[PDB]
RNA sequence: UGCCUGGCGGCCGUAGCGCGGUGGUCCCACCUGACCCCAUGCCGAACUCAGAAGUGAAACGCCGUAGCGCCGAUGGUAGUGUGGGGUCUCCCCAUGCGAGAGUAGGGAACUGCCAGGCAA
RNA sequence: UCCUCCUAAAGAGUAACGGAGGAGCACGAAGGUUGGCUAAUCCUGGUCGGACAUCAGGAGGUUAGUGCAAUGGCAUAAGCCAGCUUGACUGCGAGCGUGACGGCGCGAGCAGGUGCGAAAGCAGGUCAUAGUGAUCCGGUGGUUCUGAAUGGAAGGGCCAUC
RNA sequence: CGACUUACCAACCCGAUGCAAACUGCGAAUACCGGAGAAUGUUAUCACGGGAGACACACGGCGGGUGCUAACGUCCGUC
């Protein structure tokens, strides 16, 4: 009675650390918030992370819970 | 799908209306939301209707 | 007939038996039977070997079983075409890698221990050897 | 714990101001000597501070830790900020209800030039 | 202390049989008559 | 309030001498009292909750609040968020007058009295007890009520253990039979 | 410049827990009252206002202690890219990368800005 | 047909009559904002009350909860309570993700007019991921856009919707 | 109403030993994305236009599902 499946949602990181992006570009597609928005990064209703400014994207770990953050520096 | 669709008609003379859904079994009274009417470009009271 | 209780899933993938054994040392008794070959032991084989030693030692000492099946195996019924879903679970097997200690034992002389393990190994499908508890 | 509850209360506001990147007026209130500070957006340096703990401001008001004290400190921060140059700031409750002394300090500050 | 939600808490003087009289604020009502108290009792 | 002055007059000294503490605040002191009434039969007749709350307002000096079930359990046929009891917590000054009414007019009027228990301690310094009937308190006329349901009392203090809590209560001439 | 104290950070368990000691000149906390401001799905509990008597008990800060958590080598082992070999449902050789766990050990923090008291 | 996990070989994708489960909704609030709050499970004392109702204290730190299966996420809570409300708004939309295509998804910002807050600010539905059906034909309301000699009308077009 | 023993059943925990595609307090090698640089390659790259064929694949190595770790079996990934 098996045989059912769902179409893959093509999640994952779209832009990796150290590459320039344009404002509004999608950086990470995720179900929850595995990565939290940092500086110049906005979070969508579906927890999508997009660039709010033009620059280089970088990843880092911050906070007491060592949770991962994505930031953008104007470079 | 017991929930059924209704029409919200602006209190102004304009014919603009919104469309939504409601459950008549639980909340049979009318709906009187205050929404934006672009024909007159003002926020007015909208009344439920068919 | 060792078997788990209320396992999470009825069926599981075949997998592979690559790798190397982890429980390679005597931990409970003073003598043990180490696995030299690689393979899988069914629940029936484990029961048969256990009964052989208990009779050999005449219910003297202690017996430790260091392997549990915890892996269902299916088998299609005779005169059944391929497909139409996974087969029904038939028996449970334990994957054995070289160096795995199968049975442990204590409270008997070394001489009597050797024959007891030899009888058990005669009813197993994998090459085995006799080992003694090491000091550290 | 009073402190733990207060920090938990103000964490969301502090994070919101931090990511917004704007100078924030932070006020600390106690049974005596209400404090006030101005913090740069980075949060690493203090532009200017005032309070009723120093004799320069504690030599006039009858008692420190009342409505009059809050107005004096709220006023005191004003001309200091105006003299420094910074005009716009974001008020931070720091977990203190914006009802009494905190409100009085903010009211004195906003009417004294630090509109927010 | 919330208003017009609590029962009246007026003072009232109460005395028992063994001659002990005390004033207590409660909701007993108008008058009270007692026979025993903390003392003068076989506790 | 009278006993509060009595407590502040020499009881603190009595606590001071017996435990010879370093400071004055070290002595245990009561901070609040709590009244509980786990009626339980709201399901059979929820109408009785209001009057069950009413009498607690007679004993207490304020309006009780109705407590709701923490969770639903099939063994009691109770769903989550359903009121199944009421409680009252009183502190400040009003607790003192109620403490008078309990220690002077209530305990003596216990039907088939035998003595207040002394082993009713939670292990940290808090005292709890229960009563059979309401008529112990003077605020019941025996004609306006027709129920046998009782209530529970609990007094909590700043004691770090039972020994000082028992000693503090003994200073309040508790029976402790 | 130093012992301290409060606030805002950096950094985030070598930074966190447990046990013992230590602090009231200021600051902090507890604490008195609350008619008024304010609040309790009841309570000055919590929040808020008017105060400073008393206190360092609790909490908080600092010191000591490894009793835990935590960090952690070197070596070896497992795995593995590429090219070969075997008694090929698993392994070995040459070369490159190289864990996890464990062991020796480390460890009971460091640091920037502002404000206040004492000694300087 | 659609959703979640595994198979799937640490980017994405990836088959089988392979192994497990769900959906064809619900909600004018379960939405927006402001303010406040922080579980499960155990130990001790206490009337009915009893292992399991409610009260008090202690260990615990999220094993709780999150309208609905699963995965990911959630203390700044996305979890729980209350006040005021309709941003579940209109016209757009830089720039991206995803598809052979039809299409689907995210979105700063601008104009108009609103709600909450002292304010900075948040709000273009709901913690996210299922709750859905192209085109044709026809119905309803608005709009001189058109309206085959002219003025109208019928019928079409455009917009909203069935 | 105090209270006690046990040749006998046993929860939760502690010490040691294992197992897991649908467990993860850890975590590679490769692969993939982006940037800089030299050499090399008949632009090997991308965009647009004209014309196609093909959409029955097979075996071998490696990682797997299925089958009996059977099949010159069957179904995927990569060469």
């Amino acid at each position: 009675r098996n045989g059912r499946d769902s179409e893959a949602k093509r999640l994952g990181v779209k832009r990796f650390g150290g590459e320039s992006v344009l404002a509004g570009s999608i950086i990470v597609r995720q179900r929850g918030t595995k990565f939290h928005a940092g500086a110049n990064v906005g979070c969508g209703r579906d927890h999508t992370l997009f660039a709010k400014a033009d620059g280089k994207v970088k990843f880092e770990v911050k906070g007491p819970k060592n949770r991962k953050f994505i930031s953008i520096e104007a470079e | 799908g017991i929930r059924e669709k209704i029409k919200l008609v602006s209190s102004a003379g304009t014919g603009h209306f919104y469309t939504t859904t409601k459950n008549k079994r639980t909340k049979p009274e009318k709906l009187e939301l205050k929404k934006f009417d672009p024909v007159v470009r003002q926020h007015v009271i909208y009344k439920e209707a068919k | 007939m060792l078997q788990p209780k209320r396992t999470k899933f009825r069926k599981m993938h075949k997998g592979r038996n690559r790798g190397l054994a982890q429980g390679t040392d005597v931990s409970f008794g003073s003598f043990g039977l180490k696995a030299v070959g690689r393979g899988r032991l069914t629940a029936r084989q484990i029961e048969a070997a256990r009964r052989a030693m208990t009779r050999a030692v005449k219910r003297q000492g202690k017996i430790w079983i260091r392997v549990f099946p915890d892996k269902p195996i299916t088998e299609k019924p005779l005169a059944v075409r391929m497909g139409k879903g996974k087969g029904n679970v038939e028996y449970w097997v334990a994957l054995i890698q070289p160096g795995k200690v199968l049975y442990e034992m204590d409270g008997v002389p070394e001489e009597l221990a050797r024959e007891a393990f030899k009888l058990a190994a005669a009813k197993l499908p994998i090459k085995t050897t006799f080992v003694t508890k090491t000091v550290m | 714990d009073k402190k733990s509850a207060r920090i938990r209360r103000a964490t969301r506001a502090r994070r919101k101001l931090q990511e917004l990147g704007a100078t924030r007026l932070v006020v600390h209130r106690t049974p005596r000597h209400i404090y006030a500070q101005v913090i740069a957006p980075n949060g690493s340096e203090v532009l200017v501070a005032a309070s009723t703990v120093e004799k320069a401001i504690a030599e006039q008001l009858k008692y420190t830790g009342n409505k009059d004290a809050a107005a004096a400190v709220g006023k005191a921060v004003a001309e200091r900020a105006l003299e420094k140059g910074i005009k716009d700031v974001s008020f931070d409750r720091s977990g203190f209800q914006y009802h009494g002394r905190v409100q009085a300090l903010a009211d004195a500050a906003r009417e004294a030039g630090l509109q927010f | 202390m919330k208003k017009d939600i609590h029962p009246k808490y007026e003072e009232i003087t109460a005395s028992c049989s063994c001659g002990n009289v005390m004033k207590i604020r409660s909701t007993v009502g108008h008058d009270l008559n007692l026979d025993v108290c903390s003392k003068c009792h076989p506790f | 309030a009278k006993l509060h002055d009595y407590y502040k007059d020499e009881v603190v000294k009595k606590l001071m001498t017996e435990f010879n503490y370093n400071s004055v605040m070290q002595v245990p002191r009561v901070e609040k009292i709590t009244l509980n009434m786990g009626v339980g039969e709201a399901i059979a007749d929820k109408k009785l909750l209001d009057n069950a709350a009413a009498d607690l307002a007679a004993i207490s000096g304020q309006k009780p609040l109705i407590t709701k079930a923490r969770k639903s359990v099939a063994g009691f046929k109770i769903r989550q968020g359903y009121p199944i009891g009421c409680k009252v917590t009183l502190r400040g000054e009003r607790m003192w007058e109620f403490f008078e009414r309990l220690i002077t007019i209530a305990v003596p009027r216990i039907r088939d009295f035998r003595g207040l228990s002394a082993k009713s301690f939670d292990g940290r310094g808090n005292y709890s007890m229960g009563v059979r009937e309401q008529i112990i308190f003077p605020e019941i006329d025996y004609d306006k009520v027709d129920r046998v349901r009782g209530l529970d009392i609990t007094i909590t203090t700043t004691a770090k253990s039972d020994e000082e809590g028992r000693a503090l209560l003994a200073a309040f001439d508790f029976p402790f039979r």
